[PDB]
């Protein structure tokens, strides 16, 4: 049992093209988790009062758009989540939602969302499903609420389990204001469209 | 008795020790291995080596410095 | 147990009621007890607990022995809280407390699973304890003379008898003189914070010193401070509470200026303030600069200038024991620093101690104020050395409090419980069984002694008991030589306030402890 | 064929979690068996033969009593019937500040007895009517009861008397004592106006040398030290202050601006030269104590060393409060010197040293103020808390009693008499609502039941020779505890005293909570979800 | 773990020595609360559903799971008392567990257990010589009342106690039943022969006590009779079927002639055999085999009652009743094959009768020998089980006090005067053989504080005062008769229990102390236990 010093010498320039493929899928594999445990373990594994305005601001929330009330948009696979997170602009904010249907809380803050998403165009309200990004059991069980913000590629808020300080019939406003309190939420009707070289005009010359 | 061969366990867990014939082993084959390594580089007729680094970088190195040789491998 | 649809209290609540429950309190007192049986007497030993980071720590101190243990058992931990009483008020004997409660159950756990009302028990216990401290307080021992030699012996005794079960009890004589002279220096308040202790790595117990005075180790010399000279024959010593260094005049002050004459003025006044500090301070006196504030090196290059000493960023407590010891005063400025706020000491000098520099201030003749420095081989040989030394400063203070002393080694406890059996004997006879059960279990400790140092305890037992009946009340355990002795003739003493207030919290905890039913255990949030 | 579907209506809209209960048996008897359990479970801590509960809540806190508010209060009940006979204990807690194990017990036993008539067939209107009947008799009764009064609160021994009985349930071993140091506390309090104010007693835990040593001191106890070298004052004259011993600053914003090189010379010169004669004109008023309630600055406390000052820092403005109370000082907002009016005057402030802890004791040496503190001494933290909730026990007796004079005796003889005298009353009147009547009266058997239980006798045995006594004529008559056997002695003559006050009250409350618990016909729970707190 | 290289655990010491102490008192304590007359029975689930109600030590230590070796110890000690007395499997256990207690706590004190057990020896046989001397009584003195006293005594604590009067009756006139004489003119009396059948239905009071002998059985075809007038009862250990020829025989067939013929000699085979056994007049037919339909036929033709698959000692004993021979085959000492009229039993009457819905043979006054069998009416199956087992007890009980003729005061008596006599006698035997003695004495004690804290009782007092009788009885010669003085446990106070008719076996207390007193000894002898990691 000698040769410690083993040198292993031609080996690797000959098999480093299977090498490399390896750790391809392992740094695809890597980014993902190295994304998927910002939120996991560190918090997982554990009568002007009376805001009447908030009914004047739910009845013109009720009267956002004419067009349609659009849907939130629904993540397929851990892929297109990285690439939709790591493209976009980063001077935009981003918040993801994590689900699995069945438990209570769920379409109300999807309706919520889709409120929010009518009246604030900037916003790239979008879903997620629980049991497509592989969490945790301790996730599926017991942290069904999970509104991640992604601001620039990090969070700015890392709001799980959001229930108890939102109960299970919250509205639109009530979360809205809730968003506001920390300062997440950044501060016409055409007809249709007015969009339609450079060349602009010119006269006589 | 030693430290290694004794009833009780003085060490942490990935704490190893080489008694006498085991340490002068260890030290003849890495002082050989780097010996036999370095040579074939001497003399007028020596030859020279490729120092392919395995970092993201990958940098090539063709030398015949000994001291380059040397100072550019992952010794343990 | 019949589910009903909705429960009563929360899923998980555990109930235990009646005697099991009560059988199983005593039970763990018992062990508890047990964990510290084996620290008791002059052939006890030592524990050794390693925590959850890998710190381990070495005692014979029952009450640390305890702490250290993390015990659950709501009846379990009442006997940890009576060893911290029996250190805070008294300071030793928190092994005997212990003992003694434990042994209390045990004698009345047989009546106890009989069906025996707990409120019987309880009433026979007050009453024996009551008895008890009446007796002590009647058969102890008090020379009312007045004596300073007499109280000189008498203090020497007490701290000798409670260092002898200890680390450091072959070189008891020794620690002992030191303490006793320690606590004589204390004016008359005997505060615990005017005996610093001082633990320098290497060196024998013997090389162990008590300075008259203060010591300190350097702290943070800045550059220059080399060049001070570091020995005194008449110091003058500035307590200060000053940070001496070029700094913003405030947090909050701003400097606005438009000309360059005007930029110039203001850098020469920073640096005449600074100057102007420092040359007051030099022009008080004074030879030594101690300062709770940094000093910064400007400042300790000036005082080298001038061959005088500066010490920055000496601790608080440092600075109150060099103004008892010195007498002056910590003056927070220098303006008026006249020549009664200044410290007076016969020799300073900053000397090498085992791999460390130490200041020592000695020769103070006025001093309310001493300072320990002990060496050894290892932080917890240090930290037990310690602890052994603040329990013989408690038992001094409590001998300075009060000169009445009973001799040990189960003397006292026999002749209780030939007392108290005696007493027994003359009563109807359901508190006689429970008063013959509390004079039994006052034999514990003896009996304690003997089985730590390998005796048979039987036989000393029945020697002891036969002598107390025969007469002679300081007959005890003699450890040397096998058999029994006059522990007041061998000079075994002990405060009666320590078996006073030992009896009185084990009879506390025992009465606590039996007259619990039931226990209820809430879930965890 | 193999499942039960949901009946149509509300059984199918219903919440998940939801859980409704309707009809007798399946909300009334329930909610009677839950209150039934709650009582079982606090019962055997009834009396000076009560056993304490090692209570632990969801903190890990221990709790060792046998006071029936605390156990209930550490316990986390569920069940919406008894936490509201918790809610009516801790009423009576609040109202009177002894009895609730009294309230409990009698609610349980009137919810027993509901039941059953329940069962006979009697309806829940009835019998709550006939528990209200019975309860106007009893309030009727009850004052033809009254056996003798207090007609004296400053005299030590008379008080001391009276308390023993209330801190003789709690403590039964050694109540003389307790009973000794609460008269002389609340004899200090109680000025000749005829207000009395609980708060003002204050009790002090110092671990150590067992509850014989405890005493009670005539002033206000701190658990803190001396910021000054200053120790010991013998004729002290406390200037308190309510602002930080430091010379006062700008609130918007103050920035120190300088443009010559003078001004940043002289500035500190200024500073510590105003701040000097500040203290200077303090201690020039003949103060020798100053007691500030925020920090004290490296300056103000040399300055205040250098003229002989005592400094004492009280964090809490509660503390602050109280000494200016007990003292007789004004909580001056400014550092300017006190006027003769405001300075306050107590007769010795010194450091001490009780075990291992260093205090700050403000004594009077005359018998009077306006503060008294009880000084308690002991082996165990939880033992201190007994002796603690004890003494406010003693001390919310007295303050019913300088409300209320008149005491009733104690030891199930009220309880046997007002029985006797319902059920003689609930013969005369005819209809349903006699059962309910003679129910309400038989429920004041557990009283005595539970006393006799606990001393260890039987409780057939003392009912029925309380029952022949009390037909003999004697109503002052109750249960000897120190007795082997079931025996019965005069109430009066033993000072077995309690509260007529208290008894009212606790049976207003418990007859109040009975009836309420047997009004609710449905139960409609939410889903439980979360909300911890 | 270490340098001892063993796989497995290892405790050593006083750590031992308190395991195996709190593994018997864990025994003990279960059991605790089912001794004397105020004790209650106890419910077993099986974890399956299966429910059994008891007050029997042995079923109790029996039907539990034990993992502890010492309280596998104890267990078995409650199943060797329940088999070689059937009594006081209880207070063995008790006595067994409280007597290990006590050495423990005296070796806890630096006494070597070798003086324990020596002392614990001493103290054993001192205590048997005490009861053989002094605290016997003579049967002989009572006749009959003691028979039933001590039945009565042992149905107290079990679900019968209350019917005593009546169920100690039924016992003792079924043990005399069965009574008989053998070799060496000792009369021994066989119990396990007194069949006893559980039906549920009426009240206990409808309990039956059968002059004769009960099968749980029934006839063989709906066709039989089911009652004769007078039996001749015929008692075959051999099954009536269509013979079959065995292995070694094979029939083989050249001329097909033969076929119908050797098909017909195959059921005349057993045809001819039944005709001869009923040829001499038997009227009941009891098989330990089977019967086929045809012999059934033959049977019922013959007017004569059938009973196939009757167990074998159930034909053992009715055989052995009625004077009949049990026939293995027929076959004479001549090479023929014949029944003999001579080896018939007779009976009186054998009737099938109807008890809940289920129906029984019950043969009625069996002639040359008397037989007994018991009937058990309860509420249902649990409390028949429960009735059996107490059943069981008393007959044991009322076996040991007719065979052996002496009888002891019960309700602790004996426990106080054993602990009285040895605490003064320890102080003439050692120096910790006195400890070892006296400790063997205060743990006697342990019946009487039991008995007494079960009836929520004064249980010091009530000692005590026992205590204070028996030291008079001990000390004064004129006070001899306070021997008797035991616990009244109705009333809380002593009384005489041989005025009272409280008796038990003295083999009971005997060997009830013998057996404690090793399994004390065994235990006590250990200090060390290695338990190896099982090979998984
Ligand atoms: N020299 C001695 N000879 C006999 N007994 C002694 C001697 N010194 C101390 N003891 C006894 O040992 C007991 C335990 O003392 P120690 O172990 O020092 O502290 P603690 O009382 O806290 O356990 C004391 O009660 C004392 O009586
Ligand atoms: N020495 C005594 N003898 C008999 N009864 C007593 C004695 N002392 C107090 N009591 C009774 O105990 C009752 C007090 O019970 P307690 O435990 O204080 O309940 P609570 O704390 O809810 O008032 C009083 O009604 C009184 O009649
Ligand atoms: N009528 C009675 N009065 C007093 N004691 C009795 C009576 N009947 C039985 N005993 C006592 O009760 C004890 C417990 O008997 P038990 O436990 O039923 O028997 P076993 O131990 O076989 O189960 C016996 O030792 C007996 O002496
Ligand atoms: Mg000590
Ligand atoms: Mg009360
Ligand atoms: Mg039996």
């Amino acid at each position: 049992l000698a040769g410690e010093g083993i040198s292993v010498n031609t080996g690797p320039k000959g098999v480093i093209n299977d090498w490399r493929r390896f750790k391809q899928l392992e740094t695809e594999q890597r980014e993902e988790q190295c994304r998927e445990m910002e939120r996991l373990i560190k918090k997982l594994s554990m009568f002007l009062q009376q805001y009447r305005k908030q009914r004047m601001e739910e009845m013109r929330q009720q009267l956002h758009k004419g067009p349609q009330f659009k849907q939130v948009f629904e993540i397929s696979s851990g892929e297109g989540f990285l690439d939709m997170i790591d493209k976009e602009q980063k001077s935009i904010v981003i918040m993801v939602h994590i689900y699995e249907d069945g438990i209570p809380g769920t379409e109300a803050m999807n309706g919520c969302m889709i409120c929010l998403a009518a009246e604030y165009p900037a916003v790239k309200f979008c879903k997620v499903k629980s049991s497509v990004i592989g969490a945790s059991s301790q996730f599926t069980r017991n942290a069904l609420p999970a509104l991640l913000i992604y601001k620039g590629g990090e969070l700015i808020g890392n709001f799980v389990r959001v229930t108890d300080q939102l109960g299970d019939d919250f509205f639109a406003v009530d979360l809205e204001a809730f968003l506001q309190e920390f300062g997440l939420l950044p501060e016409v009707l055409t007809s249709v469209r007015n969009s339609a070289s450079e060349d602009s005009d010119l006269e006589i010359d | 008795a030693s430290l290694s061969l004794a009833p009780v366990n003085i060490f942490k867990a990935g704490a190893d020790e080489e008694r006498a014939e085991t340490a002068r082993l260890t030290s003849f084959i890495g002082a050989i291995a780097i010996g036999d390594l370095v040579k074939s580089t001497l003399g007028p007729k020596g030859m020279d080596k490729i120092l392919l680094s395995s970092g993201r970088d990958a940098s090539l190195m063709v030398t015949n410095d000994g001291a380059t040789i040397l100072k550019n491998i992952g010794v343990d | 147990m019949m589910p009903t649809p909705v429960i009563l209290l929360k899923e998980g609540t555990d109930s235990s009621q009646g005697i099991p429950q009560l059988v199983s309190n005593i039970s763990a007192c018992q062990v508890i007890a047990e964990a510290v049986r084996t620290t008791l007497g002059p052939r006890g030993m030592d524990k050794l607990i390693v925590d959850g980071r890998g710190k381990a720590t070495i005692s014979n101190d029952g009450a640390t022995i305890l702490k250290l243990l993390d015990v659950v058992h709501p009846a379990a931990k009442t006997l940890v809280d009576i060893a911290k009483s029996q250190d805070a008020e008294v300071g030793d004997g928190t092994t005997s407390v212990t003992l003694l409660a434990a042994e209390f159950l045990k004698q009345v756990k047989p009546y106890v699973e009989e069906g025996l009302h707990p409120q019987i028990i309880i009433r026979a216990f007050r009453t024996a304890t009551q008895l008890a401290v009446n007796k002590i307080k009647e058969i102890a021992v008090t020379v009312k003379k007045a004596d300073k030699v007499e109280q000189r012996k008498l203090l020497e005794k007490c701290a000798m008898t409670a260092l002898s079960s200890k680390l450091i009890s072959q070189q008891k004589a020794f620690f002992a003189k030191m303490v006793v002279d320690a606590v004589m220096m204390l004016d008359d308040l005997l505060q615990l914070k005017m005996i610093g202790i001082k633990k320098v790595q290497g060196g024998a117990l013997e090389d162990s010193q008590l300075v008259a005075g203060v010591a300190f180790k350097k702290t943070f010399s800045y550059a220059g401070f080399e060049m001070q000279p570091k020995k005194y024959h008449n110091p003058k010593i500035a307590l200060l509470n000053v940070e001496l260094e070029l700094k913003a005049e405030k947090d909050n002050a701003e400097i606005r200026v438009h000309t360059v004459e005007d930029y110039q003025a203001i850098v020469d006044a920073e640096w005449n303030i600074l100057y102007d500090k420092l040359e007051k301070i030099h022009h008080s006196g004074a030879k030594v600069v101690l300062s709770k504030l940094p000093i910064g090196d400007v400042a300790t290059q000036y005082f080298a200038d001038r061959d005088m000493f500066c010490a920055g960023r000496v601790p608080e407590e440092d600075l109150k024991r060099t103004m008892m010891a010195c007498g002056g005063s910590i003056q927070t400025s220098v303006n008026a620093l006249s020549a009664d706020v200044l410290g007076r000491c016969q020799v300073f000098e900053e000397t090498q101690i085992g791999g460390e520099r130490y200041n020592f201030f000695t020769g103070c003749p006025k001093a309310k104020t001493c300072t320990f420095i002990l060496r050894g081989g290892a932080e917890q040989f240090m930290e037990e050395t310690e602890r052994s030394l603040h329990d013989a400063i408690m038992i001094v203070r409590r001998a300075i409090k009060n000169d009445s002393v009973v001799a040990g080694g189960g003397a006292i406890e026999m002749e209780l419980s030939k007392y108290l059996r005696d007493y027994s004997r003359t009563i109807p006879g359901k508190q006689q069984l429970l008063i013959g059960a509390y004079a039994k279990a006052l034999e514990i400790i003896p009996r304690q002694l003997c089985d730590n140092a390998g005796f048979d305890a039987t036989n000393i037992l029945n020697k002891l008991r036969a002598r107390h009946a025969q007469g002679g009340t300081w007959y005890g355990v003699d450890i040397n030589n096998e058999d029994i002795a006059d522990n007041f003739e061998a000079f075994v003493w002990e405060p009666a306030m320590v078996r006073i207030n030992a009896l009185t919290a084990a009879s506390e905890a025992a009465c606590l402890i039996v007259s619990v039913d039931e226990t209820i255990k809430n879930p965890r949030s | 064929a193999l499942h039960v579907p949901k009946a149509p209506g509300f059984a199918q809209m219903l919440k998940e979690g939801a859980k409704h209960f309707s009809g007798l048996e399946e909300a009334v008897y329930r909610n009677i068996q839950a209150c039934k359990e709650l009582a079982q479970t606090t019962r055997t801590a009834y009396g000076p033969n009560g056993m304490n509960k090692m209570v632990i809540n969801h903190l890990e806190k221990l709790f060792v009593t046998n006071d029936a508010a605390t156990i209930l209060r550490e316990l986390e009940v569920q069940h919406p019937a008894a936490k509201m006979i918790v809610m009516a204990s801790h009423m009576q807690e609040q109202e009177v500040g002894d009895g609730t194990n009294f309230v409990l017990v009698f609610a349980g036993a009137l919810l027993e007895l509901a039941e059953e008539l329940l069962r006979i067939g009697l309806s829940v209107s009835e019998v709550i009517e006939g528990y209200e009947i019975a309860c106007r008799k009893a309030h009727e009764i009850l004052p033809n009861l009254v056996c003798c009064s207090a007609k004296n609160l400053r005299d030590i021994d008379e008080v001391s008397s009276l308390l023993r009985t209330s801190i003789m349930s709690k403590q039964y071993g050694n109540e003389v004592f307790l009973a000794k140091l609460i008269a002389q506390a609340c004899v200090s309090i109680f000025p000749d106006s005829g207000h009395f104010n609980v708060d003002n007693i204050r009790v002090c835990k110092i671990l150590g040398s067992g509850i014989s040593s405890s005493s009670v001191l005539h002033g206000m106890v701190f658990k803190k030290e001396t910021e000054g070298d200053v120790t010991s004052v013998k004729d002290a004259k406390i200037a308190v202050y309510s602002c930080p011993f430091d010379g006062m600053i700008t609130e918007t914003k103050g920035t120190v601006l300088i443009k010559t090189a003078e001004e940043l010379m002289n500035f500190s010169k200024g500073e510590e030269n105003l701040m000097d004669a500040q203290v200077k004109a303090i201690a020039d008023t003949g103060a020798n104590v100053v007691v500030t309630g925020g920090k004290v600055a490296d300056m103000a406390l040399h300055y205040a060393n250098k003229y002989n000052i005592m400094l004492v820092r009280l964090n809490s403005k509660w503390d602050l409060r109280r000494l200016c109370k007990t003292v007789g000082a004004t909580a001056l907002p400014r550092l300017t010197p006190p006027v003769l009016e405001e300075m306050g005057h107590c007769d010795s402030v010194y450091l001490s040293e009780v075990g291992d802890t260093q205090v700050v004791v403000f004594k009077h040496e005359k018998e009077d103020g306006a503060i008294s503190t009880i000084v308690l001494r002991g082996s165990t933290d939880n033992l201190m808390d007994d002796i603690e909730r004890a003494v406010d026990d003693g001390v919310n007796t007295f303050k019913v009693l300088t409300r209320d004079k008149r005491l009733v005796p104690g030891g199930g003889a009220t309880e046997i008499e007002l029985a006797k005298q319902i059920t003689s009353y609930g013969e005369t009147c005819p209809g349903l609502e006699q059962y309910a009547i003679k129910k309400f009266a038989e429920a004041f058997e557990a009283i005595p039941r539970a006393l006799a239980e606990n001393s260890g006798v039987k409780a057939n045995e003392v009912i029925s020779k309380l029952y022949a006594v009390h037909q003999e004529g004697n109503k002052n008559v109750g249960l000897d505890i120190e007795a082997e056997v079931p025996a019965v002695k005069d109430m009066l003559e033993a000072g077995i005293l309690d509260t007529y006050l208290g008894k009212y009250w606790a049976i207003k409350l418990a007859t109040n909570a009975a009836v309420t618990v047997l009004r609710v016909d449905q139960i409609i729970m939410a889903k439980p979800a979360g909300g911890p707190k | 773990e270490g340098p001892l290289s063993v796989f497995g655990d290892r405790s050593t010491g006083e750590t031992i020595r308190s395991q195996n102490v709190m593994a018997a008192a864990s025994i003990a304590n279960i059991v605790k609360s089912s001794l004397g007359p105020v004790g209650l029975d106890k419910m077993l689930v099986d974890d399956i559903g299966d429910v059994t109600i008891t007050n029997d030590g042995a079923t109790i230590l029996k039907l539990l799971e034990v993992e502890h070796p010492a309280a596998k110890v104890l267990c078995e000690l409650a199943d060797l008392q329940d088999k070689e007395v059937g009594d006081g499997t209880t207070s063995v256990v008790i006595i067994a567990a409280e007597l290990l207690k006590n050495a423990d706590e005296l070796v806890k004190q630096k006494i070597h257990p070798t003086s324990v057990i020596s002392g614990y020896r001493l103290a054993c046989k001192e205590a048997v010589r005490y009861i053989n001397e002094n605290l016997i009584v003579n049967t002989d003195e009572l006749g009959r009342d003691c028979l039933i006293n001590a039945a009565k005594t042992s149905m107290s604590s079990k679900i019968i106690g209350i019917n005593g009067d009546f169920f100690a009756n039924m016992v003792v006139d079924a043990v005399l039943a069965i009574k008989y004489t053998d070799i060496r003119g000792q009369p021994r009396y066989p119990v396990n022969s007194v069949n006893i059948l559980k039906a549920h239905g009426r009240s206990q009071m409808e309990s039956m006590l059968i002059s004769g002998y009960a099968l749980n059985c029934v006839v063989g075809s709906q066709g039989m009779p089911k009652r004769i007038v007078n039996a001749k009862i015929a008692c075959l250990d051999f099954s009536l079927q269509k013979t079959k020829m065995k292995l070694g025989v094979q029939v083989v067939i050249t001329d097909p002639e033969k076929l119908d013929q050797i098909r017909q000699r195959e059921s005349d085979i057993t045809k001819e055999r039944i005709q001869k056994i009923l040829a001499t007049g038997a009227n009941v037919i009891l098989t330990t085999g089977g019967i086929d339909d045809m012999c059934l036929k033959y049977f019922v033709e013959a007017g004569a009652m059938a009973v196939r698959r009757v167990l074998k000692r159930d034909l053992k004993r009715i055989a052995k009743a009625s004077g009949a021979t049990i026939l293995s085959t027929l076959a004479n000492l001549e090479g023929e094959e014949t029944f003999e009229a001579a080896m018939l039993g007779q009976a009186e009457e054998v009737v099938q009768e109807r008890i809940c819905d289920d129906e029984l043979i019950l043969i009625k006054n069996t002639k040359a020998r008397t037989s007994a069998s018991i009937i058990l009416r309860g509420a249902n199956d649990f409390m028949c089980d429960e009735m059996e087992r107490s059943l069981h007890d008393a007959l044991c009980v009322v076996k040991r006090v007719l065979e052996s003729k002496s009888v002891v005061p019960g309700g602790g008596a004996v426990e106080a005067a054993l602990s009285i006599y040895l605490e003064n006698y320890a102080t003439s035997m050692g120096s910790r053989e006195q400890l070892a003695i006296a400790e063997f004495a205060r743990s006697l004690l342990v019946i009487p504080n039991t008995l007494a804290v079960n009836a929520a009782q004064d249980s010091t007092d009530l000692v005590a005062k026992l205590r204070a009788f028996h030291n008079e009885a001990q000390v004064n010669p004129e006070r001899k008769n306070l021997k008797w003085i035991g616990l009244d446990l109705s009333n809380g106070k002593p009384r005489d229990n041989k005025q009272a008719g409280v008796f038990e076996p003295t083999i009971v207390k005997v060997k009830s102390l013998k057996f404690a007193t090793e399994a004390a000894i065994t235990i006590l002898r250990i200090d060390d236990l290695i338990k190896l990691h099982p090979e998984s």
